[PDB]
RNA sequence: GGGAGAAGGCACGCUGAUAUGUAGGUGAGGUCCCUCGCGGAUGGAGCUGAAAUCAGUCGAAGAUACCAGCUGGCUGCAACUGUUUAUUAAAAACACAGCACUGUGCAAACACGAAAGUGGACGUAUACGGUGUGACGCCUGCCCGGUGCCGGAAGGUUAAU
RNA sequence: UUAGCUAGUAGGUGGGGUAACGGCUCACCUAGGCGACGAUCCCUAGCUGGUCUGAGAGGAUGACCAGCCACACUGGAACUGAGACACGGUCCAGACUCCUACGGGAGGCAGCAGUGGGGAAUAUUGCACAAUGGGCGCAAGCCUGAUGCAGCCAUGCCGCGUGUAUGAAGAAGGCCUUCGGGUUGUAAAGUACUUUCAGCGGGGAGGAAGGGAGUAAAGUUAAUACCUUUGCUCAUUGACGUUACCCGCAGAAGAAGCACCGGCUAACUCCGUGCCAGCAGCCGCGGUAAUACGGAGGGUGCAAGCGUUAAUCGGAAUUACUGGGCGUAAAGCGCACGCAGGCGGUUUGUUAAGUCAGAUGUGAAAUCCCCGGGCUCAACCUGGGAACUGCAUCUGAUACUGGCAAGCUUGAGUCUCGUAGAGGGGGGUAGAAUUCCAGGUGUAGCGGUGAAAUGCGUAGAGAUCUGGAGGAAUACCGGUGGCGAAGGCGGCCCCCUGGACGAAGACUGACGCUCAGGUGCGAAAGCGUGGGGAGCAAACAGGAUUAGAUACCCUGGUAGUCCACGCCGUAAACGAUGUCGACUUGGAGGUUGUGCCCUUGAGGCGUGGCUUCCGGAGCUAACGCGUUAAGUCGACCGCCUGGGGA
RNA sequence: GAGGGCGCUUACCACUUUGUGAUUCAUGACUGGGGUGAAGUCGUAACAAGGUAACCGUAGGGGAACCUGCGGUUGGAUCA
């Protein structure tokens, strides 16, 4: 039973990067598009696009820099069954600022750094390094 | 394993028992000698190590070991049992700290006198 | 299923209230209906009538007379009810349900019968007789040397004729 | 390895009672209340701010002090009093102690000191109310074993000193010595210098603020009387106190010990025994030198302390939430169903519980940390700040989880047409073969073994034929072929029936996954009853081997293996790999279905399910897994924490 | 006289007493198993194809390791 779509997306992109794939098509979602927007903004991916009327499908394009995959480690944090909620003071920092610790809060899902800048906490979604 | 299983059954500790049961969290215990004798240690070691079956004042009766060279212990002697085991002596778990009420210090010793109750030479 | 009425303990007289007799039971007369009588719905008039609560009261004693279990623990035997020496032994003695063996194909075995015949049985191998042990749980381990029983007539002996 | 507890107990009606609400209690009514989110029961335990360890998370803990609670020889009770069921107030009961003239009476130091007893271990029968309070009093004034101090203890922390510049004949002596030298060693002697601290003789702040005796102004008041307030100078009050502190005396005096030296760990050389004495925290040492025991030299470390013991934590990621594993080191229940519980595809609307931001109250004081100050300095004290990571309330957000509502099929499931299969249950029938029964031929052997023998034979054994009886399973098919959740299923037919897969469709609409407790199935062996029993075959007998053989070799041979109905839930029940969803290079096959192309031949291209062998990345301690992963993740359950004991 | 004291009684009630259960501790003739050891006695069961392949569940038997039958595994070596 598919009980976590975010984990499925992370697994798909991590396997595509390992297998040196070009595009990873998957069934999309509102949160998937919101996370893909953050990935495009942070430059960890190359492009994301939602193509579908009745069943929307996200087709992300993998980004490669001199052979090495741009994303080093993708990790789910607040998996279903263990929810993590940290305030503004205790927001995580991935790889001493070299990685993102994406946070979802009231003002959308922008990123950990933007959440700290705005002064609001939230729930951790994905660690991308 | 899983967080739900941990919440259900807590990650319990593992209580370890002390190696000096007859002390009851006490450094020294005064007792009276009952059986003074010598025993042969386990192989490959071989000796005539001097031990003593002594009954403590709390009620426990254990066997301790006499250190140094030469002692004046016998039946109906008051000694001060101290916590410490001997590896090559099966059953011995304690010693008799010298300089106590009756177990005098070792004779003709001028090094490590703190552990054997020997006075400072003049 | 039982031990068990285990052991042990509490109240028991009388009077007055609840209730001038209660809960309950029986059950009048007057409306009703009949395809009308020994009838069918209401009715509690009358009679009978527990059990308990509260208070008071008299005696040393209120299941006050008669009648009317002493109790527990260990242990051998027999499972148990029962039966047994009329008239000194009622028991561990017999029987018992259960178990095992054996014989028995019906005109059955067996028994009473000189015999007819009968019982078994107006039954038919889940039926009947005999012999051992004797509810139930764990089981019935070795031996045919000897005496019985069953199967054989290759050989030896063997009556009457 | 504590699954039920409670009959004033749940609640209600009415009355009585405390300062009030209250089964606080009685009198009636409704049988409820608590409990797998641990009721009830057992053991232990004062709680907290705090303390120690740890980077943190955590673990242990409650010394001093502070706040709360409970108790005054033990149990019960009540009175006064605002305030108690009251440490030195009351009564009774039990024990102890002590007077009695035997009728009778007195006491409770877990208060401050001290005594007896216990223990490894706890200190004086000290001064003062001078300061702070408390109690009483208009005030003076009285009491305080609170308190302020005095004495002992290295019990804990900190500071100081126990000298110093030198000083080579590298004095002397000691130690070993390759006997030429080295070590102690600038160490010591000697010289110059200082006198901290201790002793002597003196000065000597400060903790002391007030109070009484007098004089004035104001406030009163008929009244400067009387009183209060405000001031004013004088006479006054100290346990510490031989006060802190400073000054001069003279001399280096009056002051250093403890542990270790093979590795962990900082430090090596000789002498003495000789697995003896002995060391020991682990590895381990002592059997003529073990740098490991004892002695010496030397060095190492700390220092008025040094080591051991007692206890906690780190290391121990060795209970892992931070921060682990289950194929083989310990770890997937034998399998399936399923309750509670956990999680949950996709879109929108509503709310704001979880979440987030701000503010308020609070989180006592003491304590940690930061910035400063005072004792000559530190320990110590102190001011401010921070912190107390927590809770409650109010105000705003819906991205996410959850509550509600309205939609979708991509998850799940149904119908329609077909396909394969030893899937399960029940009943029949064919055949080979084995074993018996009877008969016909039939003559000296048969069977068996490494070798024989027990065993079967002239009473006709073994061989063959004929006829008949009985039980089991179905030679070839037959394959890493097929099915089944697992266990497991194989001649053929008949009846019932479960499950699985495929082209093209239609349909409900999250109905989905896991699942402690529970339920069901479940190899063989085993047990009970009723049957049957051909062959095989535990136990058992005999023969054989062996020094011995209660066994492997052989001949018999009962239970059992065959059937029906019942009990257990045991296997290396294995793929030593739990159930479900998604992704990840490839090759060579087996089985089963379907689509298309000219199917002239299992010609060619595709497309789903199961299954088999290699093999890339990746993983793993490695064997090995490798699209059916042991590669990366998601949801859940079960299990593991050294080997024995077990 | 009201009302209050002494006495008496009733209700609650401590000490104490009776019977029967539950749990824990110590002891107890005798008895089973387990762990330690020194030149003690018997056998060779496992490790090779350990010389009868091992191992598991079960039942029986034996002084003992073990043996046998049934069902499963290769965590057995050779090999048509
Ligand atoms: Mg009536
Ligand atoms: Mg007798
Ligand atoms: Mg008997
Ligand atoms: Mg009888
Ligand atoms: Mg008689
Ligand atoms: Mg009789
Ligand atoms: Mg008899
Ligand atoms: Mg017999
Ligand atoms: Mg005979
Ligand atoms: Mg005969
Ligand atoms: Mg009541
Ligand atoms: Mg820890
Ligand atoms: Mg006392
Ligand atoms: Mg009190
Ligand atoms: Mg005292
Ligand atoms: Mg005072
Ligand atoms: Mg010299
Ligand atoms: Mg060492
Ligand atoms: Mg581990
Ligand atoms: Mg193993
Ligand atoms: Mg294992
Ligand atoms: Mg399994
Ligand atoms: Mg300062
Ligand atoms: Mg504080
Ligand atoms: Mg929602
Ligand atoms: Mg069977
Ligand atoms: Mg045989
Ligand atoms: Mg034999
Ligand atoms: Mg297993
Ligand atoms: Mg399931
Ligand atoms: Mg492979
Ligand atoms: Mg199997």
């Amino acid at each position: 039973s598919m009980q976590d779509p975010i984990a499925d997306m992370l697994t798909r992109i991590r396997n595509g990067q390992a297998a040196n794939k070009a595009a990873v098509t998957m069934p999309s979602s509102k949160l998937k598009v919101a996370i893909a927007n953050v990935l495009k903004e942070e430059g960890f991916i190359e492009d994301f696009k939602v193509e579908g009327d009745t069943k929307p499908e996200l087709e992300l394009t993998l980004k490669y820099f001199q052979g090495k995959a741009v994303v080093e480690s993708i990790q789910r944090v607040s998996r279903p069954g263990l929810r993590i909620y940290k305030r503004k003071d205790e927001l995580p920092k991935v790889m001493a600022g070299l990685g993102i610790a994406v946070v979802s809060t009231s003002k959308g899902v922008m990123t950990d750094r933007a959440a700290r800048q705005a002064g609001l906490g939230g729930e951790i979604i994905c660690y991308v390094a | 394993a899983t967080v739900n299983q941990l919440v259900r059954k807590p990650r319990a500790r593992k209580v370890a028992k002390s190696n000096v049961p007859a002390l009851e969290a006490c450094p020294q215990k005064r007792g009276v000698c009952t059986r003074v004798y010598t025993t042969t240690p386990k192989k490959p070691n071989s000796a005539l190590r001097k031990v003593c079956r002594v009954r403590l004042t709390n009620g426990f009766e254990v066997t301790s070991y006499i250190g140094g060279e030469g002692h004046n212990l016998q039946e109906h002697s008051v000694i001060l049992i101290r916590g410490g085991r001997v590896k090559d002596l099966p059953g011995v778990r304690y010693h008799t700290v010298r300089g106590a009420l009756d177990c005098s210090g070792v004779k003709d010793r001028k090094q490590a006198r703190s552990k054997y109750g020997v006075k400072r030479p003049k």
